[PDB]
């Protein structure tokens, strides 16, 4: 569950590729209340480029960005505003009367249809457009406009004039995003809306030609002499003004942030480690905290809310954990395939098993046990375990810290999740049960064999512990033999409680933690203090 | 000191701390220029010194402080004495001025500064007010609605603001607690500070020398209290007033007690 | 929640270390630097304050928590030094002709003084204990003192002729005077220009931190000549510029705040 | 060697290794030209050697290496001996220069070179600094943000950078540890290297021939340490200085200790 | 983590051979080639460095771990060779007129020397053991020695008439002088142009690898005329071009790094 979240990150890694593709082909806190009113007055431009010859042929009639700067009244103050209108995704038609130099030819001219989209960047000298540096949500409700094309005559020096007329489309507001206007010394943060085009009744046509009953709006005279087109509405915007002790609300948002750069985030984690409780933590460490539930309580910024899970995933599949997993899978595959020329490095067990191939040894049984235990961390996020599955506790600590820690940011949470997953409980032990005989092991080179009912040690049977841990399910050492025996001695323990502690059952664990057993509280506090970062 | 204190009821009453608190404390009178004027003398201070020397206050314990005007005194009072007395003349045209002075020096304030241009301030509780001091404090304020727009005012036009003060030297501004206010103030001539009120200042003693009690320490019109260090005298001269003070100083120092919070010389603490 | 009372505290030596307060005390505290005009003059920039604040941001001190408060010279800063912050750092240039002024300044700000007023025209005062002194502030203080015998007669000075008095100061913007504790003195001061206050030294203000930017350590805080101590918050740098000084202060601010402790009074 | 050591407290103190470390080690004084000039002799080196020969140091073990001035010496000090003594004069103008000299020779540094035009570097810990040597290093620094843009500086206009060093032969720059800086440097004259400070160099010994102890080895303004091999003398001549050195050399070598890290003729280790 | 001590080590014969360190040291280390200007001349290509780096990329070394460092001539390189990398390769041309010079270069860089200074003017030195030599560098050295007898007088030379001395060097950029070990010698050296150091030879420097691009093996590292050894990191090549040589080095770099071992000091 709390390890299922890591398994799900690894599983859904395949979305990072398409996210990067999209990005490539594209390229204490408080709250302030916009939902203020606006009126956007804009207009189009055109770019006409004629060919030489006798003057009967054009090679381009295309659209062009168009700025505009005006003033209007809002809530009793005259505000100066500035718009910039452009288009994307248009149909390029062409007319051709022949190859002779005297035949009417428009080699390419643009028309915006329902498959096009126009963008209108907006800006004014109000307070919102300097306060919108950290946004939580943005959405606008604007009325529609109907923009119609006007009369346009082609200057043919000889003969009759072709008259471009008709054409009309309806802009309705659909989509709001942020943008920037780049000045000579400073930059301005702006709010660009996207209107969708809906074709209308008036059909564009080119007189004295075989073109008629053609809908859309071309670039010849889109404004039809109108000085501008005007939409009116309201824009709703939420802010993340980094305020403080509950007074002195900023204005202009009055802040810089950690973009000037972990050295102090680690100290925050090491301050928040021990404050965490244990009973509620065990109550939280059994919950399948999938992507939504893990990334809901984060009051993110408008960009982090869009890319948070993918942001952490693109770094989570770069780490020792992911690389070790891929290495293990490659080892298993190459072992199942290479048998004829079989990799004969080592096999501490009945036969060759990738889980039991000691290597990189830069006591012998201690080394073997530690090396075999460095792969039970992979068993944990491979679902061949039975108990509290230590990575689950690590993820519970993670989700309990990143909901409190003030210092959380879009660039920041990535590689924090991974440093957590990598450095939480570095040393950790596991056990396997077989005919009432428990064989333990730990990455710190320690092994303990012992019987369930009467805890008394036994020689550690290697080449059997391996044969069992390879295939049989594994368990975690939350209740490891040292503390287990201390408990069975001082706090006299029953058969069922001991079996459930071997199986690492949260019911009996939380029951002891509520019975105030210091020989378990100390162990859980040790696990917390190891989950330090 | 969050720790508790324990005691009993059988213990015996100790000797009187009077006749030693005098030797180990100082006293400071604040008197208006009118007093020295009507007196028309230059040794009245040494006279009151030698009178206190009979009443038990030793020679180097008493001090006097002329203050030309009630407002001039209200402008940043600097009280550093183990016992303070203030003789306050009555003037109906200065009722709110010498009620604000009372509320300021009788009680203990914890003050943060205010940057009106970089920030928009509010109040949290019913004890978080804005005290402005200076030579001419003309204040105007605009309350902002739920959507950061003005209520009966405009964020750009200062004329539309609501004038709460007009060419005053000390103003204690209380507004609706729970809304964001934009301000406009003569920041060149006056500094305005957001202060929380705390436990009282038992070190001072205001003595209204004229008419009936008017001082409303409490900014809410429901208590209208009258404390023990808020006294009243009827006067036709000033020597009689000072003789009264001298003869009944022990009662005033019984009405007063040395502070507990800390040492400081101002009417308010600064905590940024 | 007893106030102005002192009671026995108790504890033990098995307690686990509670927290780690840095990076939270930073967020919930305010820091205030006091730099000289020479530094801004050598820097010649209108954005260095915002720059240093953005830098402190990395160390954890947020934007609206760091403050800068210029001072023209050591004398101008010693005249009524109003240090009101949760953490104060002071930079101090070295000048052998100002050792006593910049030691008096240290003795004043580092230590917490309880100061009663003084009325010279009427009263003749005496110092009771070794921690009782007379601190005079103003534009220019000129102090003269006549000790007096048991019969209020002068010793080497005439109570009427001020010229006979013995001079201890001459147009100083700050004097800290320690005289023979146990005899009554008659004083003469330029009261119209400077104020003198009879002060007693309580324990030390752990809220400030002085940093001598230049020469060797010379600050003789304690008036007595036997101790000549040097505390934790009395720092020393060698310099040839000021940007390096500020970068060093920033990079080692955490040590400074571990050397400083929030106030008790 | 990561293996552990063991011992005991019943073992006895062995004989003196002094009077053999002299026979199997070398000593090297670094004095200023002012000394030779004041002396105005030619065989004073042979004199000091024949004097040392009584204290035990044999003929072919002592060496004298002249340096014209503190900065000229600071530029690439080539200390290669088994015992180094340096005599350094006091000058309030060269205070920081001869504190940086101390920080450089007294301590052992691991240095990586820097490519400024092609890269932008930062600092990591409290012991990673940038040391620049040469005829005149005029360094300017511009901090940057995460998105490679200036903070109080413009990445194009060099004249907007922050000049930390102006015409200094040896500079030891410490900047804020965590942020990326862009540097402008006179690469044609000076070379600047990112060096991490290792443990101290126990092979050298500084002697401030003049004023009070001012050397601040550690760049943090809290320690201000005074190490063992950092002496101070008062002088009016140089013969008295050298006689003092010779007469109390055994104490100097008892405060020094041959290195452990490695053999190397430079004042800092180079590991690319 | 004890330093400056020698402690006994232990081991066994049951431990298994760990995975290979090549393709990890190739990333966590650095390589530095030294080539002669003749090669760049014959080549006349401004991109050969990036070409060879991209070729190394296939063999494992990353792009910013390899360095090429030119040198005009064997003698101009012998003059103060400051090798600081993790794996150094040197290419060396064969020239019978430079046999001893390019053998001294080998005996200098291949081995690790503990070098103390020398004061010709004052002292008369001697060699204690067979591994104490006198190595002199500079633009042009001219060394002349005079042995002494028991009573500090010359043996076939006069302590005043320098001309009587015996000439061991004549206008050499690098010299390695081994004289009779056990007799006091006086020296005359043009110290303006050259510096002479008294060095002791220690275990080999396993960081450098010399490659004689030309004729037969003549390099006699050891000065005793009995060993005449050929070491592992002392290679020979036949050549008619230079692209082929660099391709050989790139294709057999792993063998070179197997024949070399990182330093101990
Ligand atoms: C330390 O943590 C405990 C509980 O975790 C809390 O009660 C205490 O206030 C903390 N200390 C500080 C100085 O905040
Ligand atoms: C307390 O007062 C009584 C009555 O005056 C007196 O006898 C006694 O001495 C006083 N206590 C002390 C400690 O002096
Ligand atoms: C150490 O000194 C003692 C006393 O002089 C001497 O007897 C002994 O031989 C010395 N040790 C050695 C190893 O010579
Ligand atoms: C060395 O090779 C073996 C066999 O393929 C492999 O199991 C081991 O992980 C390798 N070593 C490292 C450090 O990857
Ligand atoms: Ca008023
Ligand atoms: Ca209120
Ligand atoms: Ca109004
Ligand atoms: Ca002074
Ligand atoms: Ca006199
Ligand atoms: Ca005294
Ligand atoms: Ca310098
Ligand atoms: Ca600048
Ligand atoms: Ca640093
Ligand atoms: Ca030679
Ligand atoms: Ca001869
Ligand atoms: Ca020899």
């Amino acid at each position: 569950m709390a390890s299922l979240i890591y398994r799900q990150l690894l599983t859904n890694s395949y979305t990072v590729d398409l996210s990067d593709e999209i990005q490539e082909i594209g390229s204490l806190w408080k709250e302030m209340q916009y939902n203020r009113d606006i009126t956007i007055r804009f207009k189009f431009a055109s770019s006409i480029v004629k060919s030489g010859g006798l003057g009967y042929k054009w090679s381009e009639i295309s659209f062009k960005p168009a700025n505009y700067q005006y003033t209007y009244t809002r809530d009793g103050e005259e505000v100066t505003a500035h718009t910039t209108c452009s288009v994307n995704g248009m149909n390029d038609f062409n007319f051709n009367g022949g190859s002779l130099p005297t035949d009417f030819v428009i080699s390419r001219y643009e028309v915006i249809k329902e498959n096009s989209y126009v963008y209108v960047d907006y800006w004014d000298d109000s307070q919102a457009f300097r306060n919108m540096v950290y946004v939580r949500s943005l959405a606008a409700n604007l009325n529609s406009v109907i923009c119609t094309g006007g009369d346009y005559s082609f200057a043919l020096p000889v003969g009759q004039w072709p008259v471009m007329t008709g054409g009309a489309v309806s802009l309705h507001s659909a989509g709001v995003t942020l943008s920037t206007q780049f000045t000579d010394f400073v930059s301005l943060n702006s709010l660009r809306f996207r209107f969708r085009l809906t074709v209308e009744e008036p059909s564009f046509s080119i007189t004295r030609t075989r073109v008629s009953r053609l809908y859309g709006l071309p670039a010849a005279n889109p404004n039809n002499g109108k000085e501008y087109y005007e939409v009116a509405g309201r824009f709703s915007l939420i802010s993340l003004v980094p305020s403080n002790d509950d007074y002195q609300t900023p204005i202009t948002n009055s802040v810089t942030v950690r973009q000037d750069l972990l050295g102090e985030l680690r100290e925050e984690f090491n301050a928040l480690s021990q404050e965490i409780a244990m009973s509620q933590l065990i109550d939280l460490a059994l919950l399948p905290l999938d992507m939504f539930s893990m990334f809901s309580g984060i009051k993110s910024t408008i960009d982090a809310a869009k890319s948070m899970a993918t942001s952490v995933m693109k770094k989570f599949k770069k780490s020792g954990l992911a690389n070790s997993v891929s290495t293990l899978t490659d080892s298993l595959s190459d072992a199942a395939s290479s048998i004829s020329r079989g990799a004969s490095i080592r096999s501490v067990g009945s036969s060759a098993s990738a889980w039991t191939d000691v290597s990189t040894q830069i006591s012998s049984i201690s080394t073997q046990t530690s090396t075999i235990s460095r792969r039970l961390r992979l068993k944990e996020m491979a679902t061949q375990t039975e108990g509290m599955n230590f990575d689950d506790i690590s993820a519970a600590v993670l989700k309990t810290k990143i909901d409190r820690s003030t210092q959380i940011s879009p660039n920041t949470l990535p590689d924090i999740v991974t440093e957590a997953s990598e450095k939480f409980i570095p040393n950790r032990a596991y056990r396997v049960i077989n005919n009432d005989e428990v064989f333990e092991a730990g990455t710190d080179g320690r092994f303990f064999a012992y019987r369930v009912e009467t805890f008394d040690e036994i020689p550690f049977d290697v080449q059997k512990f391996a044969d069992l841990v390879t295939d049989s399910p594994v368990i975690s050492a939350i209740i490891d033999f040292k503390t287990l025996k201390n408990l069975n001695d001082n706090y006299g323990i029953s058969r069922q409680q001991a079996f459930n502690l071997l199986r690492s059952d949260p019911r009996v664990l939380r029951e002891f933690i509520n019975q105030d057993n210091p020989i378990i509280r100390n162990r859980i506090e040790q696990l917390i203090m190891q989950c330090r970062l | 000191i969050n720790l508790p204190i324990t005691g009993s009821m059988d213990t015996a009453y100790a000797n009187s701390t009077q006749e030693e608190t005098f030797l180990t404390s100082t006293l400071c009178l604040y008197y208006p220029t009118e007093a020295a004027t009507e007196i028309n003398d230059n040794s009245w201070k040494d006279t009151l010194s030698q009178l206190f020397l009979t009443k038990g206050w030793p020679t180097g314990s008493v001090y006097f402080k002329e203050y030309t005007d009630i407002a001039s005194f209200s402008v940043d009072p600097q009280l550093y004495c183990d016992y303070n007395v203030v003789l306050m003349k009555y003037d109906a045209t200065l009722q709110l001025d010498m009620s604000e002075l009372a509320d300021l020096i009788l009680n203990e304030w914890l003050c943060n500064p205010m940057d009106i241009t970089l920030y928009y301030y509010q109040q949290t509780d019913e004890a978080n007010k804005w005290i402005s001091m200076g030579s001419s404090c003309t204040i105007k304020v605009c309350p902002l609605n739920t959507q950061t727009l003005g209520i009966g005012c405009l964020t750009t036009d200062t004329a539309t603001f609501e004038e709460v003060a007009t060419a005053e030297k000390l103003v204690i501004t209380d507004v609706v607690d729970g809304v964001n206010h934009k301000l406009d103030v003569t920041t060149a001539t006056c500094t305005i500070r957001n202060c929380k009120k705390l436990g009282p200042r038992e070190n001072v003693a205001v003595i209204q020398v004229g008419g009936s009690d008017v001082l409303d320490i409490t900014a809410d019109p429901t208590t209208a209290p009258q404390t023990e260090r808020m006294m009243r005298i009827n006067w036709k001269k000033w020597w009689q007033v000072f003789y009264t003070v001298v003869d009944y100083v022990n009662q005033i120092i019984q009405a007063m007690s040395k502070r507990s919070r800390s040492l400081n010389s101002a009417a308010f603490y600064y905590r940024i």
